[PDB]
């Protein structure tokens, strides 16, 4: 080879050396888990939750929405009443083994009672404890929506709201009235 | 016959009305108050079609397609603009009043009225108003009663009265204040009031048995049995 | 007239061409909103119509697409011949920037075709893959073994009457197949993988897989040697075979953009693009211009993000393992932006029919605006920590390279086809979502496609890539994150949670599906790696009726044995290393 | 409670074994080789974590070594495709004792979305897994977490010092799981940020 080409590529390894050097001379650019908590942003999609409404009941209608929506169908519930006629899910399960955490049905809700929150902790021995049913899913607040009550929209009448007392509803006229 | 839908020549029974020649073409036109069992009576206003007069004709009519008599040589349009504006907009006037109900709703993902909406193309609410709100009815153990759902579409009160020949269930009230029910709270005497959860085209009759464990129609397994 | 609006497109001079030569009965002509001319060419003339498309004065130089249908279960099949499958050929013609779609229909008993490959050499996998999953037969293909499934295997994947759903494992067939793989080295014959002359006996067989240690994937390379010499080599793919296509017919419109992500899963947003976009096409929405920026700025950024991670393992396979973590930390930058917006680091799924799922969030420039103000000191320190060391330019310079003619016959798209001198980018050439906006360069090459020249046209393209996000980030409208259309998939989520027909579009779109009307659409896209496209053929139903997804990675496979023929295996590491593929790419 | 591989059984643990089992077992767990195993998605966030933002280092989990010889746990990352199957099973059959899985990915747990004609649903048909990771991809610091459950897994496992003297069984500890074990304060949250925000 010429010696024009191993003086050129002699000084081209000198560079590299002196600026992974120099790279060694810089700040470190590590996140130290898990004595520094990972930032994760408000919408990140992780461990899914169950939520409540502002009055503390629980926001699922049990509506299977979330489970249709899923396209790996790794949500189970089942519709119960009580018997004032509000609906709720008598259990609501999730295969964490087969969640994608892709959030559809979240964006499917229209309760916004499933969400995805920042947490991706979620390591488990046995896949039979990714499994999470109710007890696991439920929490103690709203979550993500702070404010959103679909039972205030609905016209079906639960406790605690009778028939007319919805948003944008009028009181129920009686067809005996005697106003024409 | 002869027909031309949207300038497509077809052939039909001329004895049919045009909204049942259009739907056995498989052409989909909307409609709520019609049934095939029931006849036509012309009350939900939603199967408009315009009707032209002859072959070189550019205004038309709004003709009701299930009042309209399919005759030799009619020529009519289903996608006309004007026709399908106000197809919209009469799926608008029921959507007006209707509650905010198909998560609790037994007929969703089985509901006439949502394929209806969501076949006419409407999805923006402009209304800024109230609705209407009913109180709802005992039937008894099977049907299940929620008279907010209700879009005046008489087919309850005509299969029970005119088809079944039920005594029971009767239309009440008055001009947008229209009641379907019994007129007192009590079982449903018909031997045949378990169809009014088909011909009911949204959720004020549900199946009550159904609704104790309900799921919703894509989650079901079926097979036809006897 | 909107994009989306069904044209015949019989004003094409190829029409006029094709009735001049052949008649005007010899084809028909369908009207479809793929964008381009649909001919339905009899069997018996598809080599004449083919090498008549070849010998025009402005040649259709490039077989784009090969593959087929099942057309048994189709029921709108108004104004198309009698068929139970189709094949079909998407070929492209650079000079005149069109492209014309030809199809071939097979009766359900006589499912054979004549073979591509006397026109177009990489007719030979895309016939191959036809084969494998339709059980469609070419007639003359020089060895038409199965590409994609293993060779025990039962029936054709793609057909209709096929079930999409795993079977039940048995470890019996895990265990004979461990045999198999077991006695592949002792009783390997040439012969079945089309190779002549094995064991003269001076050649050797090299098998470098299954598992390579890179993150381009797992598959295998037999070659054929002597000593150090690559006399013979084909490529063992479908190790990386997740059935896309068919959980494409068996998920919703709007379920399957989580799978369309993790089709290149270097890309994530920019291979969610074409398919939302096909898919507006068949619902006739026309998205707003801050969607189109939104979009576009997604797809810049996991674009910088997949030639970063391209250039760090191309540094790392010529030796030097220091600069991916310094790049890998500007994709930690980039996920940063990325799960601020999107919620999710690597598969977003965030893009949706007619618009995104949500709006920006509130603070997007200022990470956007430390990203711009990061990258560019960083990509100076890397070009000269490694791509101006003469090491690496002697281990890179001159291997695998192959000229224009070599990169149209094969359908090479993306970089090599850029370095053969060929200026043919789909956000100039056929602009999509809103890129004639934006001022940005198409890096070309000299002529010659070598892995140096390929390597800085990604460097070049990540510099204007930057400059297309120095543009969104200045100029953003202010407006609507989704299409005022009711096909709009889902529909805005405060309007759901308010309004009862919003609720009642929402219901239906998310549990049954959207009902897009029966058309056929296409839409060609650049993608991080090369030239992606979706081919989607809608029955009216809720579901696709057929998704075809092209991948470049499939055609520089396919050119992997034609350019390396008589080089060494450290080229053919290098050429790996400097093809920018990945096997779920291929595979799909 | 442990488990018996050579069964539900007590812990059998004079004193300087016990030691002599805590000190291997900490040796094992504190220095613990992944196998460089590439399949899909989930290797490209293994080797996300295998860089400088993550530090995977830290663990002394860094060595990745190219042979399953050299090699203590398989990261199984990927999609469990039926063609690459065998491989997965001949590359945990030529690893040697002792040897943990990590699944990582949906996929790698149960086939993940990718419910098809040509994937393998679980690695667990075929392979037994130690430890699994939901997610898809899930990210570094899952992978890290994941290492840091192996790891209290190793530290109270017992297993024997030679091969001519003691029990020749190898004993596993049935773990509290991390469900039951977090759900005191995953139920407890009650408000997190709105998402139209940064
Ligand atoms: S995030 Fe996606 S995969 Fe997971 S449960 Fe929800 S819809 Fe299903
Ligand atoms: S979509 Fe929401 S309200 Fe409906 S069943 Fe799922 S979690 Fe419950
Ligand atoms: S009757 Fe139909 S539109 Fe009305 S709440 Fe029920 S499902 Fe919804
Ligand atoms: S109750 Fe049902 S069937 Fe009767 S008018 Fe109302 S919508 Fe029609
Ligand atoms: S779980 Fe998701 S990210 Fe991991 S290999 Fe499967 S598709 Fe890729
Ligand atoms: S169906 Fe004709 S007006 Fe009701």
């Amino acid at each position: 080879m010429t010696l024009k080409e191993l003086l050129v590529g002699f000084g081209t390894q000198v560079r590299s050396i002196w600026m992974i050097g120099l790279h060694a001379f810089a700040k470190r650019e590590t996140r130290m888990y898990p004595e520094e908590p990972v930032y994760l942003p408000p919408r990140y999609r992780g461990r899914i939750v169950l939520t409540r409404d502002p009055d503390g009941e629980e926001r699922c209608v049990a509506c299977n929405l979330c489970a249709v929506a899923c396209p790996v169908g790794c949500i189970s519930l089942q519709k119960a009443e009580t018997k004032d006629g509000r609906w709720y899910p008598e259990f609501f399960r999730i295969n964490f083994s087969r969640c994608i955490f892709c959030g559809l049905c979240e964006e499917a809700c229209p309760t916004t009672a499933i969400q995805l929150t920042p947490d991706f902790e979620m390591g488990e021995y046995k896949r039979q404890d990714l499994v999470y049913e109710k007890e696991d899913l439920l929490i103690s607040g709203p979550g993500k929506y702070p404010e959103y009550n679909f039972y205030r929209m609905a016209g079906m009448a639960i406790d605690g709201k009778d028939k007319g007392e919805a948003e944008n509803e009028a009181k129920p006229i009686d067809v005996k009235s005697l106003l024409p | 016959a002869t027909i031309h839908v949207d300038g497509k020549e077809y052939e039909v029974n001329g004895a049919d009305n045009l909204l049942e020649a259009c739907l056995s073409l498989g052409l989909d036109i909307p409609y709520f108050c019609w049934h095939p069992a029931l006849g036509s009576v012309g009350a939900c206003r939603q199967c408009a079609v315009k009707q032209y007069q002859n072959a070189e004709d550019t205004r038309g009519r709004l003709v009701m397609s299930c009042m309209t008599p399919a005759s030799d040589g009619t020529f009519i349009s289903i996608d006309d603009e004007e026709a399908k504006q106000f197809r919209e907009s009469v799926v608008e006037w029921l959507m007006t009043n209707h509650p905010h109900d198909c998560p609790v709703c037994e007929e969703g993902g089985n509901c006439h009225l949502q394929d209806m909406t969501v076949m006419t193309g409407h999805s923006f609410r402009r209304y800024r108003f109230t609705k209407r709100t009913h109180r709802n009815q005992d039937l008894g153990p099977f049907i299940s009663h929620e008279m907010n759902r209700c879009i005046a579409c008489y087919r309850c009160v005509r299969y029970y009265k005119d088809y079944a020949g039920g005594t029971d269930l009767g239309v009440y009230g008055a001009h947008d204040n229209v009641y379907f029910g019994r007129p007192e709270d009590g079982t449903l005497e018909s031997e045949f009031s378990g169809n009014l959860v088909e011909i009911c085209p949204t959720g004020v009759f549900t199946d009550k048995t159904h609704s104790e464990r309900y799921n919703r129609k894509w989650d079901m397994q079926f097979a036809p049995s006897i | 007239e909107p994009a989306w609006q069904t044209r015949d497109h019989l004003d094409d001079p190829v029409i006029g061409e094709l009735r001049n030569r052949f008649g005007p009965d010899a084809f028909t002509v369908q009207a479809t909103r793929t964008g381009v001319p649909v001919v339905w060419i009899k069997r018996e003339q598809l080599l004449e119509v083919g090498d008549f498309l070849k010998k025009l004065p402005k040649p259709y130089v490039m077989l784009f697409d090969l593959h087929g249908m099942d057309e048994r279960l189709r029921t709108h099949r108004e104004g198309l011949p009698a068929a139970d499958f189709s094949v079909f050929y998407h070929l492209i013609s650079i000079d005149r920037n069109r492209d014309i779609m030809l199809k071939v229909a097979l009766a359900e008993n006589d499912l054979h075709v004549p073979t591509f490959t006397k026109l177009f050499p990489n007719a030979n996998w895309y016939e191959r893959e036809t084969w494998d999953l339709f059980g469609i037969t070419f007639d003359g293909h020089p060895n038409l073994r199965r590409i994609m499934m293993p060779q025990t295997w039962k029936g054709h994947p793609l057909r209709k009457d096929y079930p999409a759903r795993a079977t039940e494992f048995s470890p019996f067939e895990l265990t004979k197949a461990k045999q198999d793989l077991e006695m592949e080295a002792l009783t390997f014959k040439p012969e079945e993988w089309g190779m002549k002359r094995g064991t003269n006996e001076d050649f050797m067989f090299l098998n470098l897989g299954p598992n390579h240690p890179s993150a381009h994937g797992a598959f295998r390379i037999v070659l054929q040697l002597d000593g150090e010499e690559i006399v013979d080599c084909v490529p063992d793919i479908g190790y990386h075979h997740r059935g896309a296509e068919k959980m494409g017919e068996r998920q919703s419109w709007h379920s399957y953009i989580p799978y369309t992500d993790r089709i290149e899963y270097l890309g994530g947003c920019v291979n969610e693009m074409p398919y939302v976009l096909a898919v507006e096409k068949l619902a006739g929405i026309t998205v707003p211009d801050r969607v189109n920026v939104i979009r576009v700025m997604l797809s810049e950024l996991f674009r910088i993000n997949s030639h970063l991670l391209y250039i760090s393992t191309f540094i790392q396979d010529v030796g030097a393992m220091t600069p991916v973590f310094f790049a890998f930390t500007d994709r930690q930058k980039i996920y940063d932006l990325v799960e601020a917006i999107t919620g999710f680091r690597m598969h977003p799924a965030w893009f949706r029919i007619g618009g995104v799922a949500h709006d920006l969030p509130r603070g997007w420039d200022r990470l956007l605006r430390e990203f711009l103000d990061w990258m560019p000191k960083r990509l100076a320190s890397y070009e000269k920590a490694a791509l101006q060391n003469t090491i690496l330019k002697g281990r890179s310079q001159g291997v695998a390279a192959y000229g224009a003619k070599e990169a149209l016959e094969w359908g090479t798209t993306g970089a090599g086809l850029r370095a053969t001198g060929i200026d043919f980018d789909v956000r100039k050439a056929r602009p999509y979502s809103g890129y004639e906006n934006f001022d940005f360069e198409i890096p070309v090459g000299g002529g010659v496609s070598d892995c140096y020249t390929r390597v800085m046209l990604k460097v070049e393209e990540l510099r204007q890539s930057l400059r297309i996000l120095e543009q969104c980030l200045n100029n953003m409208p202010e407006g609507p994150f989704k299409a005022d259309h009711p096909l709009t998939t889902p529909p805005p989520k405060e309007r759901t949670l308010q309004h009862i027909e919003t609720l009642i579009t929402h219901f239906l779109q998310v549990s049954w599906g959207p009902v897009m009307p029966a058309n056929e659409s296409f839409q060609m896209i650049e993608a991080t790696k090369g030239i992606n496209s979706y081919y989607l053929t809608s029955d009216g139903s809720t579901m696709s009726y057929r998704t075809r997804i092209r991948t470049p990675s499939y055609a520089h496979l396919q050119q992997i044995p034609a350019a390396i023929r008589g080089s060494l295996v450290s080229d053919l590491i290098v050429y790996l290393g400097s093809i920018d593929f990945v096997m779920s790419d291929v595979d799909r | 409670d442990y488990t018996l591989t050579r069964e539900i059984v007590t812990d059998p643990l004079n004193v300087f074994m016990g030691k002599l089992n805590d000190m291997v077992n900490w040796g094992r767990k504190n220095s613990i080789w992944p196998y460089n195993f590439g399949l899909s998605c989930c290797y490209v966030e293994m080797v996300t974590s295998f860089t400088a933002v993550h530090d995977v280092a830290r663990f002394g989990a860094e060595v990745l070594r190219a042979s399953p010889r050299q090699a203590d746990l398989m990261v199984v990352a990927g999609t469990c495709f039926t063609k690459m199957a065998p491989v997965i099973q001949r590359l945990y059959d030529q690893m040697l004792e002792p040897k943990w899985v990590i699944s990582m990915g949906a996929c790698a747990n149960s086939g993940g979305m990718y419910d098809i004609y040509s994937v393998v649903q679980g690695v667990d048909k075929f392979i037994p897994v130690d430890v699994y990771i939901p997610g898809c991809p899930p990210r570094p610091e899952a992978y890290m977490q994941a290492l840091m459950l192996l790891q209290e897994s190793i530290g109270k496992e017992r297993r024997p010092l030679s091969w001519v003297v003691g029990d020749q069984g190898v004993y596993r500890a049935n773990m509290q799981s991390e469900r039951e074990r977090k759900r005191g304060e995953r139920i407890a949250v009650t408000n997190l940020r709105t998402p139209d925000e940064i």
